[PDB]
């Protein structure tokens, strides 16, 4: 940020980009290091009422597998063919 | 739609089961079980014999086309008769969807190499026998990949110790690198974590 | 009873192999000293070979015969190929390891293991 | 339609009669197919899925609308996947997977938990 | 407070002390035994008796959240005095 | 969607040619390059003048651990053992008994520093914030010994740098 | 890039060098960059999202030759894509916890801990036992910077 | 010939009569939440942790006490009776104190156990709690009877096992306080069992105190040699010392006690 | 096609695993028992397989403790006892059974707490 006008024109040509704009050091324009204190949001679960554990509880709704076939009609696929992707219209061709 | 449970996908649910009775209705030569969980992915368990006419169906079919074996790996549960579970993990890119295969084996009894089926298989069957000790037949290069050179024993089996029973040294004496009988400075300190209390119910075991 | 076959159908298959891998062994060792620049002699290394064939003498699975002999292929390979290093090599004669008696007084004197 | 240059994936060489190609495999798959069992769900499932790719080859004569259609990726793969399947059904063959389960597994083999 | 041994060693807070004729003090030669010299069951009985009103009592070791556990102290009996088992600190009933 | 990185047809108008002829004669394209880390030569270099100056942490930083007090010089630690239970590295040695007072209290509280990951856990088990992770990076030694740390290192960690470790705990603890 | 891209020397140590099918990739394992600069149009976080990544925009960057230059182009392009997919984070973050509001799982906030007994039970037993996993075995894939990283879970 | 039928979750199960719904779900593998319930001590039936739905009925039962009836079907995973679980853990839960750190039971409580497995993860509790004083019962077994949840398991152990009734509870209501009332020293043979089937850390062994986690101690199977009735008992140690002794049951011998001696 | 092999499994010589810690190791086969400080069983399921303790001693530097076992730590689960002692066999240790301990089945009556004329009459309650 300290270089002269000569130089930043200097540096400007040879690159040929604004390198001014977009300095790769860091001064001011970042957050403070001092911070004010923060008050966190609570989750769904902190209420007082209409709360049992055991509607909320995923770890207990968790079940075997299902035995399809155990040695103990039209074809299929796992699932259905995958659509074939669009092209960019953000920039196509890099 | 409760914000702490993991929503369930019924649609996934049966469009994978539709597809695992139909490989069981195809091979019913080699498939011994088919199962889907409740977070949708879908296991055939077979008998070894199948693993190249298994994995082969499952690469070239039309309606399969698992063209990437995403890992090979191997389960070692000392209470089985066949200690040593085999796992194929398998992806179609086609149908955007993903399948395991398992088979079992024993200590003295050897694995088809499914190299010929996917050449991923060759590294990951080295893995498997160096860390497991199960032996694949017709393998193109089969020798140790992960331990060290002269390295006895199969570290992942669960009855090899965690620190194993050789430890290395440099000895002034002899000038090089020496191996010699483990002793630590501190013993590894065994947690009994297990609560005493039954968790999951829905998985009890009948007595 | 009836179980897949590593390799040999029976033992007597089983040992041809086993002697083949001996064989293999035997010759290789000249090199080994030589490559490696042990300085241990022919006669020891090749003693080595025959105390580590003699330990397994008592096996009657060809199964267990089979997997010996694919490890000894293995364990022939690497030192061939310079893969294993004179560390590796040496590690087969325990030169830093005090001699631990082997009778009841001396182990009583010493400690508690049996 | 006017030809392509490329597929887009690379190696796979941009085919000149797709068309004709895909009837020569798809004909060809349902020839090694008459030599497998009626009963064989192999051959009930492929020849169905067979005969519903080989109406869309001979009802579009456009190569991207025939694409759109089989929904296969390019025309390029959708051959390549036709071979792969006759690939498959000579080897089924040899492997006759429509007989009865080999052998059932041991007692616990697949519970888990243990 | 830190003793010295007859042998010279500084004594822990934990009562550690090399005995006279142990090796393991030759550790120390040409350097320093680490000993911290606050120790903690000096600083806490310095502390004033806090005379309160109630019969229960609570405390969370003060700094609300930077503290301890909070825990309730039964002063019922006269003879002595609350003490709280996080932090040591001591509690009484004023008559 | 999806873009083409390598697809591109370059034209060939006898301009756009002597354009590209140009550019492999005269090598255009490679003094073009030239010019960047010329321009680099004359921009301010990134280096802090370490030690004089140094680098920007922050007040949640992981550095050597310390035994913490309460203000009346009283140790936090009560032998609860939730630290040396988490402890990823089994970095953490503990022994405990009753005081002479009563008081529940280590008689051991060791940390092998070439064991510890300096993951922060142990700080997180802590119910009463005895053990923490400080901001001191700078404690290199000499010897492999010197960094098993014993319960009088760790707590003399804890006076040396308190002053320190109770700002930063003031300034994150409302994120925790 | 304008030290690379164009740079003749930079194209004559990568162009046409270490090949690879489309095939052969699929059928040796590879996975992310190693498939997309062969063409193959596959990217985890497209075919098969986890987290949040159906709702943001991004490209797939896709590679024609198949070598080490059409790589070094995908893998520059994707840091491009990163810096967009980033611009979409910061502007759609909302509000809200941060870890399940499930106390047998994620560990109660330190303040709850030091004043509820339930808070205090759950955090004494999730640092020292942990929570229990339902009986199971997953493969979990994502798409990592290198590539499709899993773990096949028991 | 006299067995009965009834259901665990469907399940059909032959029982005596007389069994109760507690003993008929353990049949079937269903360990049923418990408090003051012990097997070798007099039902009680006050700690309420053991209720369960009876298919059809309106009102939960205490599984411990009920004897089941022909035809019943218990649901042991009903939301009746998974809300009664978590209802009863909370009640159990609003006086507890935030001892865990301090408490020598933290690790092996069956109050942490049953709160994390039956209970709910969180408080709605917004007040002051209760506060106990603490009693002297002799060198072996230390107090800290703000922990205790008024399970009368020690009480009744001391009077129908020990044989001294000397244990008891003094008062009513929240201020109801097991003890002895008087200054008196519980000292049987048998004493130091109270530690055991406490479920709290409200009776702990004072040779023992703070010196362990239960998590870190490795359990050596081993037998007493204190006397010649042989009980069977864990040696509980720790990097290569005995930390302590506990008892190990066996039906034929020493049951699950051991002496004061042995102990 | 399958061979017939004609004797016991062992294993001993392809396990890696020195001549010292298979011949002179003897393997515990259990069920743990039940911890006495709690009521839960779920702990008291499946077999285990231990063995024998060897040495600790204290480390000079620090004291803590020291071991020259690599089977210090080794503990192996089981669904049956014929398991367990299956696995022994192949790898070669002498081991011990400990037969399963189930808690006999009792007779319990809240009724019996008031009774007319038995000594079952508590005194409190
Ligand atoms: C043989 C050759 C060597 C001997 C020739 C000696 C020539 C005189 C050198 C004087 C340099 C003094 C620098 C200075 O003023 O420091 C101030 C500085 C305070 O300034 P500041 O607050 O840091 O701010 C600096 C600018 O903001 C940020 O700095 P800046 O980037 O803005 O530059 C400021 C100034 C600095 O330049 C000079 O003053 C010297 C110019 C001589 C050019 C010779 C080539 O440059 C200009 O003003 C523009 C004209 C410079 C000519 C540029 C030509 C580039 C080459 C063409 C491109 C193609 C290349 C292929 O104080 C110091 O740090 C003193 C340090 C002393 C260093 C040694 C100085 C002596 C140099 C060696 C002498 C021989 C021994
Ligand atoms: C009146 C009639 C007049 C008759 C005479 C008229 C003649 C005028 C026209 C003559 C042609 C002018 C150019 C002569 C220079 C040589 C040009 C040349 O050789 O360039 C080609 C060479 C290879 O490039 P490439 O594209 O990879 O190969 C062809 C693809 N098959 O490219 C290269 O050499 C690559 C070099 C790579 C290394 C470069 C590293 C240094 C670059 C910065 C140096 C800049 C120049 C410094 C000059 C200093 C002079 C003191
Ligand atoms: S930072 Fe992590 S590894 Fe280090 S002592 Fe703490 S818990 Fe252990
Ligand atoms: S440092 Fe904290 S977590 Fe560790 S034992 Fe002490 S009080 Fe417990
Ligand atoms: S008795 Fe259990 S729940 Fe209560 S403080 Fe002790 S460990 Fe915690
Ligand atoms: S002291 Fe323990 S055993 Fe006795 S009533 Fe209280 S909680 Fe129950
Ligand atoms: S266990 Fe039934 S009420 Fe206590
Ligand atoms: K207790
Ligand atoms: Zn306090």
């Amino acid at each position: 940020a300290s270089a002269t006008r000569f130089i930043q024109w200097l540096r400007n040509w040879a690159s040929g980009r604004d390198l001014q704009a977009k300095l790769q050091l860091r001064y001011q324009e970042i957050s403070k290091r001092t911070q004010p204190p923060p008050k966190l949001p609570v989750g769904p679960s902190h209420k007082l009422s209409n709360n049992y554990y055991c509607t909320r509880d995923g770890r207990r709704e968790a079940m075997p597998p299902s035995i399809v076939m155990s040695s103990q009609k039209k074809a299929v696929s796992p699932a259905p063919p995958i659509k074939r992707w669009e092209l960019s219209q953000d920039e196509p061709y890099l | 739609t409760r914000p702490t449970v993991r929503p369930r996908n019924d649609v996934a649910h049966k469009q994978l089961s539709a597809f695992g009775e139909y490989v069981a209705e195809i091979l019913p030569k080699y498939v011994q079980q088919v199962q889907v969980s409740c977070f949708n992915e879908l296991e055939i368990c077979i008998h070894p014999d199948g693993v190249i006419p298994v994995l082969t169906f499952l690469r070239d079919h039309s309606n399969a086309q698992f063209k990437s074996l995403a890992d090979l790996t191997a389960v070692d549960i000392p209470t089985r008769q066949n200690r040593f579970e085999i796992v194929y993990n398998l992806l179609s890119l086609r149908f955007n969807s993903r399948i395991r295969v398992k088979t079992y084996t024993d200590e003295l009894t050897p694995i088809e190499s499914s190299v010929p089926v996917y050449k991923a298989a060759n590294w990951y069957e080295r893995e498997i026998w160096d860390m497991f000790g199960v032996f694949f037949a017709n393998h193109p290069d089969l020798r140790r990949i992960l331990t060290d050179y002269g390295f006895e024993g199969h570290p992942f089996r669960k009855d090899f110790p965690l620190s194993g029973y050789v430890e290395l040294r440099y000895d002034d004496e002899v000038k090089r690198v020496v191996a010699e009988p483990v002793e630590l400075a501190q013993e590894f300190r065994k947690f009994d974590l297990n609560s005493p209390w039954e968790a999951f119910p829905a998985y009890r075991q009948p007595p | 009873t009836s179980v897949k076959p590593i390799f040999s159908r029976d033992m007597n298959e089983a040992k041809r192999r086993v002697r083949e891998l001996y064989r293999a062994w035997y010759r290789e060792v000249p090199n080994t000293v030589h490559l490696f620049q042990l300085d241990i002699s022919v006669k020891q290394g090749r003693d080595k070979v025959r105390e580590m064939f003699k330990k397994n003498a008592h096996i009657t699975d060809p199964r267990v015969v089979d997997l010996l002999v694919i490890k000894g292929k293995m364990e022939l390979e690497e030192t061939i190929k310079v893969w294993k290093q004179r560390t590796h090599v040496m590690r087969f004669f325990h030169e830093t390891e005090a001699p631990r008696p082997k009778d009841f007084l001396s182990k009583f004197y010493v400690g508690h293991d049996p | 339609g006017l030809l392509k240059k490329t597929t887009g994936l690379v190696g796979l060489a941009v085919c000149e009669t797709p068309h004709e190609r895909l009837k020569i495999l798809y004909t060809k798959i349902l020839d090694v197919l008459g030599h497998i069992p009626k009963n064989a769900a192999y051959r009930k499932y492929t020849e169905q899925i067979t005969n519903e790719k080989l109406s869309m080859v001979k009802a579009e004569p456009d190569v991207k609308k025939l694409e759109e259609r089989l929904q296969g990726g390019q025309i390029e793969e959708v051959i390549l996947q036709a071979e792969n399947e006759l690939s498959l059904a000579r080897k089924m063959i040899q492997w006759k997977p429509w007989e009865p389960l080999v052998e059932e597994p041991p007692a616990s083999q697949w519970k888990w938990p243990i | 407070g830190v003793r010295t041994s007859p042998t010279g060693e500084k004594v822990t807070h934990t009562g550690q002390v090399y005995d006279d004729g142990d090796y393991r003090k030759v550790r120390f030669v040409g350097r320093q035994k680490e000993v911290n010299e606050n120790f903690a069951i000096d600083l806490i009985a310095e502390q004033p008796v806090s005379q309160v009103g109630s019969r229960v009592i609570s405390c969370d070791g003060g700094g609300g959240a930077l503290g301890h556990p909070r825990v309730y102290i039964n002063l019922d009996k006269e003879t002595k005095t609350g003490t709280c088992g996080y932090c040591g600190l001591q509690f009484r009933q004023q008559h | 969607t999806y873009k083409y990185v390598n697809l591109r047809e370059p034209s060939m108008d006898m301009k756009s040619v002597t354009d590209r002829a140009a550019q492999t004669l005269l090598w255009t394209e490679l003094i073009r390059g030239l010019g960047m880390t010329l321009s680099y030569l004359f921009r301010e270099p990134a280096t802090i003048n370490y030690p004089f100056e140094k680098g920007p942490l922050s007040p949640r930083f992981r550095g050597e651990h310390a035994l913490r007090r309460y203000p009346s010089g009283e140790e936090r630690c009560i032998a609860c053992k939730l630290c040396e239970a988490v402890c990823p590295a089994q970095a953490i040695t503990i022994e405990a008994e009753p005081r002479a007072d009563g008081s529940r209290r280590t008689t051991r509280y060791d940390i092998d520093m070439t064991k510890c990951i300096y993951c922060g856990f142990c700080q997180e088990a802590c119910p009463v914030d005895a053990i923490v992770e400080g901001p001191n990076f700078e404690f290199s030694t000499e010897t492999h010994e010197e960094l098993l740390y014993n319960k009088e290192k760790l707590l003399n960690n804890g006076d040396k740098w308190e002053a320190e470790i109770a700002a930063n705990i003031q300034a994150d603890y409302l994120y925790r | 890039e304008e030290m690379l891209t164009n740079n003749r020397i930079w194209r004559n140590r990568t162009v046409d060098i270490g090949i690879v099918t489309a095939e052969d990739a699929l059928n040796y394992g590879f996975s992310g960059v190693m498939l997309r600069g062969s063409g193959i149009q596959w990217d985890l976080r497209k075919t098969q999202p986890y987290d949040v990544y159906d709702q943001v925009e991004f490209d797939v960057p896709i590679g024609s030759r198949g070598d080490c230059y059409d790589r070094y182009l995908c893998r520059v392009e994707e840091m491009r894509q990163s810096i967009r997919i980033i611009s979409q984070c910061l502007n759609k973050m909302p509000p809200g916890e941060i870890k399940v509001d499930d106390a047998k799982v994620s560990p109660p906030k330190r303040a709850e801990m030091k004043t509820s007994m339930e808070s205090l039970i759950h955090h004494f037993k999730l640092y020292t036992e942990g929570y229990q996993v339902p009986p199971g075995a997953t493969y979990t894939a994502i798409e990592a910077p290198k590539g499709e990283f899993g773990v096949y879970l028991v | 010939s006299n067995l009965i039928e009834v259901f665990v979750d469907g399940q059909s199960v032959m029982v005596e009569p007389g069994t109760t719904v507690l003993q008929a779900c353990e049949k079937v593998g269903m360990q049923i939440p418990r408090f003051c319930y012990h097997e070798r001590l007099s039902v009680a039936g006050n700690c309420r942790m053991c209720l369960v739905e009876i298919e059809k009925a309106p009102k939960v039962v205490a599984a411990c006490a009920m004897p089941v009836m022909k035809g019943w079907n218990i649901l042991t995973n009903s939301e009746k009776t998974k809300k009664a679980r978590e209802g009863v853990m909370e009640f159990l839960l609003a006086n507890h104190p935030l001892d865990c750190p301090i408490c020598d039971q933290g690790g092996e409580c069956d109050l942490q156990d049953q709160s994390m497995m039956f209970g709910s993860d969180r408080s709605r509790f917004l007040e002051g709690k209760r506060a106990v004083e603490d009693k002297n019962i002799g060198p072996l077994v230390k107090t800290i009877m703000t922990r205790c949840i008024q399970c009368t398991r020690c009480i009744r152990f001391a009077s129908e096992i020990a044989g001294v009734d000397d244990l008891g509870t003094t008062g009513r209501g929240n201020d109801m306080q097991v003890g002895t009332y008087i200054e008196k020293m519980f000292m049987s043979e048998l004493s130091g069992n109270i530690i055991d089937i406490c479920p709290v850390g409200a009776l702990t062994s004072k040779p023992y105190a703070f010196t362990a986690r239960p998590w870190e101690t490795r359990k050596t199977e081993s037998i007493d040699v204190m006397d010649a009735v042989g009980s069977n008992i864990v040696v509980s140690t720790r990097t290569g010392e005995v930390m302590r002794i506990l008892p190990r049951m066996h039906e034929d011998i020493n049951e699950e006690w051991i002496s004061d001696k042995t102990r | 096609q399958l061979i017939t092999v004609d004797e016991k499994l062992d294993i001993t010589t392809i396990t890696g695993v020195p001549e010292e810690h298979i011949k002179t190791r003897k393997a515990r086969i259990f069920v743990p028992a039940r911890n006495n400080m709690q009521s839960g069983v779920n702990n008291t399921k499946k077999w285990k397989m231990e063995f024998d303790t060897r040495e600790r001693w204290e480390n000079p530097l620090m004291g803590w403790a020291s071991t020259a076992d690599p089977l210090s730590n080794l503990v192996l689960t089981f669904s049956t006892k014929e398991d367990a002692v299956a696995f022994a066999e192949k790898n070669g240790w002498s081991y011990d059974v400990e037969e399963r301990k189930v808690p006999k089945p009792k007779s319990k009556s809240y009724g019996a707490n008031f009774s007319w004329n038995k000594r079952t009459r508590v005194s409190t309650k």
